[PDB]
RNA sequence: AGUCUUGGAGGUAGAGCACUGAUUGGACUAGGGGUUACCGAAUUCAGUCAAACUCCGAAUGCCAAUGACU
RNA sequence: GGGGCGGUCGCCUCCUAAAAGGUAACGGAGGCGCCCAAAGGUUCCCUCAGAAUGGUUGGAAAUCAUUCGCAGAGUGUAAAGGCACAAGGGAGCUUGACUGCGAGACCUACAAGUCGAGCAGGGACGAAAGUCGGGCUUAGUGAUCCGGUGGUUCCGCAUGGA
RNA sequence: UGGUGGCGAUAGCGAAGAGGUCACACCCGUUCCCAUACCGAACACGGAAGUUAAGCUCUUCAGCGCCGAUGGUAGUCGGGGGUUUCCCCCUGUGAGAGUAGGACGCCGCCAA
RNA sequence: GGGGCCUUAGCUCAGGGGAGAGCGCCUGCUCGCAGGAGGUCAGCGGUUCGAUCCCGCUAGGCUCCACCA
């Protein structure tokens, strides 16, 4: 005779993180990044979403930049 | 100072029974007092 | 418990929204302000009956 | 206000030469007098609040806060936000006008009085006093007090030691125990 | 008998013994010391063991350092079981032992004393190890 | 012994979080005000290049009054910096109210810029 | 598609103790016990350890870009 | 890890998971089937835990006051990732917890799920800039058929109705 | 000097000095606009009696914090080998820690 | 061994806000009365400002299963 596990469970995988390239060029309203909280800022022409997720602004080319000491941001900027 | 909460500070004259009269900002216009600080037994040292 | 409640708008009648309320929090029928699509401006709605 | 004249006359420049300071600026004032109350009893009656507030209105002039428990505690009975005591804040005229009716009406009618502590400094120039009975003081009518309350009154310097501080309120005329 | 007052999981995965000891690799405390040579867990069986054998041989007459912990947990399923339903109960407590990691330190007695007390204690355990001394 | 924080060092706090949000353009630059106990002045500044693109202030010969510091001086500078500022092609702005409250002084000379022309 | 070049996301290996847990010895003691090191929590100095610790952090792999060679 | 018996069955969070993403086991840990009329929106303002020192009740611990104090707190709730130009605390006015939508993305066998600038209508707050299509984020849910209720420039079996 | 930006504390904290006429402050009023769960504390509105004490500005310091190589080592892609819970060798790559060292501000714009 | 249910005073039993009846026992009493005693709320650690109360483990006891070969 043997017991049982009481554990067993997982939810679904949430495919996190980053959805387009630095140097990559981007449609306006393209998700950049999916996160829980503010991993990377909006930078310059980016939006962030009501679940966290960055999106582009404008049609343009993405950069994931450092934004001071410790935190990071992601940028688009227009091709010229 | 808010309007309607305040007592109306008034200057009191308080009057000791030892004759002494002093101004003192109080509620009240008038503050009779047994004991002030030149009669009381303790600041007279007797 | 907290309980589904609709809407309607006091001038037209329309049902134009659902929401939910505690019933012991908010016994007597809420009423909020909201835009009447019918009506075409804000109005006030109140919990139907 | 008598003490505000004194201040400004007597003891600045004699403080001022006392501790040899550079500059007028350096010289310790009273910046703020606190009175607090704890009304711990409030958990058995609201209506203990009221009458709290009341009488310190009238000791202080000035309507007080109500304090309200930043924390739930067993051993008390309290809540997290109920009313607790009441706390008020005399800065410049009133606080004057409050410190000369304490030294010379209300310290004085206190039962056995031996003086104020020399001890009761923070070590950094903040005087507390703790008053047992609020009947010290003229403005409260004997026969409506339902019950003997106890407040905390915080003289608060820009003294930065016990030394200037004790020297400052003893200038102003703090009956110190010998 | 070591083990700790409490742990945050009670049922931890056995891991791995790749690479030298991080830290104790030298006898930090004492004058003489017995140095893995092999990785293994150490039970704390095996550290009581080898503690009371040095501890004995010295008569009272010096101090002795335990430099590893039986910090980890290890599970075993009962007796004759099959596979699966669930990961089995807690049975002891191990130290996780690299080559290199000073386990005892000795002072307070010579060096022939401390190698002798520190050769029974090497008898008590499931590595090979080799007499150190401070540098 | 009281300590406590200087009146600009709160301020500074507060203007950060005015400029969180407000940032000034080429097109839309910003008319931040700073005031003191006895002046007060005004830029309309350029944040994407760093570059005040006009300024006034009671420290300017034009504004002639003992009274300095009062709301009467700050209507005169905000009359001063838009003029300037029409000369230089400058027609719509943010108001930095520089993390003083938009009441009195700056008040006064948000109005008085308002009043002669420039827009917001 | 491969490779080179360039940029980027990410927290594994390792390591570390800055946080959370675990943990060894000394120093020095609140305090509680038999005026006392009688034993002591914190503190402090050194020392260990971690799948669900991280002040750190690779190799690789991954996503792209620009040319080149294929 | 034969079947029975026991346990489990959907959703969320973490670890296993090998530094993109994904990844199994009757592997290791926990939550959910809500709650809130403000615990939502906006404007303005603010800073927390704990300790030291002093205090009538009052004590280790209520309430002051002072200094120190990257957060050692808080964030409705599990956990993780976030958060102190706060996403944490307070107050005023409110109902955007809007209607029509939606370039373009993410996720994905399908069915679904997610994010979204921006446009129009009519609003809230704000001096304005602007922000607002619920809540720091991610659970709090269930296809179709059938039936009920409200609305309706639709159909109505010769025609008008029903 | 004041305002206002950009740049990872190389910008900070701390310590010791220095400087104010104008400017910036503290400061002195509360009559009014406005204000505080109580207070002109703060926020406001007004003033200039005097003070550089504090903030602010300028210098000196490496005590703490921060930045930080080179070399070596751990790990490791790829290729091999062995006595295979692991270990070794080769071309490449290469930390963390530790350390040399750096650093007590660098670059604007406007006004006076 | 696997599920399930219990463990409150000497005894029997009440029950997220700080453990009570009645009995026994004790007191002094003219065989019923007045009043008292009696509690690691089985043990533990943790969720909480609060735990007999929720939560997860651990003994002990009771109940039911432990089958096909
Ligand atoms: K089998
Ligand atoms: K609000
Ligand atoms: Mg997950
Ligand atoms: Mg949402
Ligand atoms: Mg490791
Ligand atoms: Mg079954
Ligand atoms: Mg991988
Ligand atoms: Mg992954
Ligand atoms: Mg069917
Ligand atoms: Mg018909
Ligand atoms: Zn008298
Ligand atoms: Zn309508």
């Amino acid at each position: 005779g043997v017991g049982s596990t009481k554990n067993g469970r997982d939810s679904e995988a949430k495919r996190l993180g980053a959805k387009r390239a630095d140097g990559q060029f981007v449609t306006g309203g393209s998700i950049l990044y999916r996160q829980r909280g503010t991993k990377i800022y909006p930078g310059e022409n980016v939006g962030r979403g009501g679940d966290d997720t960055l999106f582009a602004k404008i049609d343009g080319t993405v950069k994931f930049e450092r934004f001071g000491r410790d935190r990071k941001k992601v940028s688009v900027y227009p091709v010229a | 100072m808010k309007a309607g909460i305040h007592p109306n500070f008034k200057k009191a004259t308080v009057k000791c029974a030892c004759g002494n009269e002093f101004e003192t900002g109080s509620v009240k216009e008038e503050v009779r007092v047994e004991i002030c600080s030149e009669c009381h037994p303790f600041y007279t040292g007797r | 418990m907290r309980v589904n409640i609709t809407l309607a708008c006091t001038e037209c009648g329309e049902r134009n929204y659902i929401s939910k309320k505690n019933k012991r929090n908010n016994p007597d029928r809420v009423e909020f302000k909201k835009y009447c699509p019918r009506d075409k401006k804000s109005t006030l709605h109140r919990e139907t009956k | 206000n008598r003490l505000k004249e004194k201040y400004n006359k007597e003891i600045a420049p004699a403080l001022m030469t006392k501790f040899n300071y550079d500059s007028v600026m350096q010289v310790p004032k009273i910046e703020k007098i606190v009175i607090n109350m704890g009304v711990g009893d409030a958990v058995q009656n609201a209506k203990a609040i009221d009458s709290a507030v009341e009488e310190l209105t009238f000791i202080a002039g000035q309507k007080p806060v109500v304090t309200r428990a930043k924390k739930s505690i067993a051993g008390f009975r309290l809540r997290e936000g109920m009313p607790i005591g009441a706390k008020v804040t005399l800065r410049g005229e009133r606080m004057y006008d409050f410190l000369d009716k304490l030294i010379s009406v209300s310290l004085p009618r206190v039962r056995d009085f031996r003086g104020v502590s020399k001890k009761s400094f923070d070590g950094r120039g903040n005087y507390t006093l703790g008053i047992k009975e609020q009947l010290i003081f003229p403005e409260i009518d004997y026969d409506k007090v339902t019950k003997v309350r106890g407040m905390d009154i915080v003289i608060v310097t820009t003294a930065n030691t016990d030394e200037e501080a004790r020297e400052l309120l003893t200038q102003v005329g703090m009956p110190f125990q010998k | 008998m070591l083990l700790p007052k409490r742990v945050k999981y009670r049922r931890e995965h056995r891991g791995k013994m790749r690479g030298r000891a991080k830290g104790g690799t030298e006898v930090h405390f004492g004058e003489f010391g017995i140095q893995a040579l092999e990785a293994s867990w150490i039970t704390n069986r095996q550290i009581e063991a080898a503690r009371i054998a040095m501890t004995r041989y010295m008569k009272r007459g010096g101090k002795v350092w335990i430099k590893i912990f039986p910090s980890k947990p290890y599970t075993a399923k009962p007796l004759e079981v099959r596979m699966g339903s669930g990961k089995g109960a807690p049975e002891g407590w191990v130290a996780v032992v690299k080559p290199g990691k000073v386990l005892f330190e000795i002072s307070g007695v010579s060096e022939e004393v401390a190698r002798e007390a520190l050769r029974l204690a090497s008898h008590k355990l499931p590595i090979k190890t080799k007499f150190v001394k401070r540098e | 012994m009281i300590t406590k924080t200087s009146k600009n060092a709160a301020r500074l706090k507060r203007h950060a979080r005015v400029r969180a949000k407000l940032s000034g353009t080429a097109e839309r630059p910003r008319l931040n005000v700073f005031r003191s106990n006895k002046h007060i002045y005004a830029q309309i500044i350029d944040d994407v290049n760093g570059v005040t693109l006009a300024s006034a202030s009671t420290l300017d010969k034009d504004l002639n009054v003992e009274s300095t510091g009062d709301t009467s001086a700050a209507t005169k500078v905000g009359e001063l910096v838009a003029k300037r500022a029409a000369e230089k092609g400058i027609s719509d702005v943010v108001f930095d109210r520089g993390g003083y409250l938009y009441h009195g002084r700056v008040k006064a000379l948000a109005d008085a810029a308002r009043e002669a022309g420039l827009k917001f």
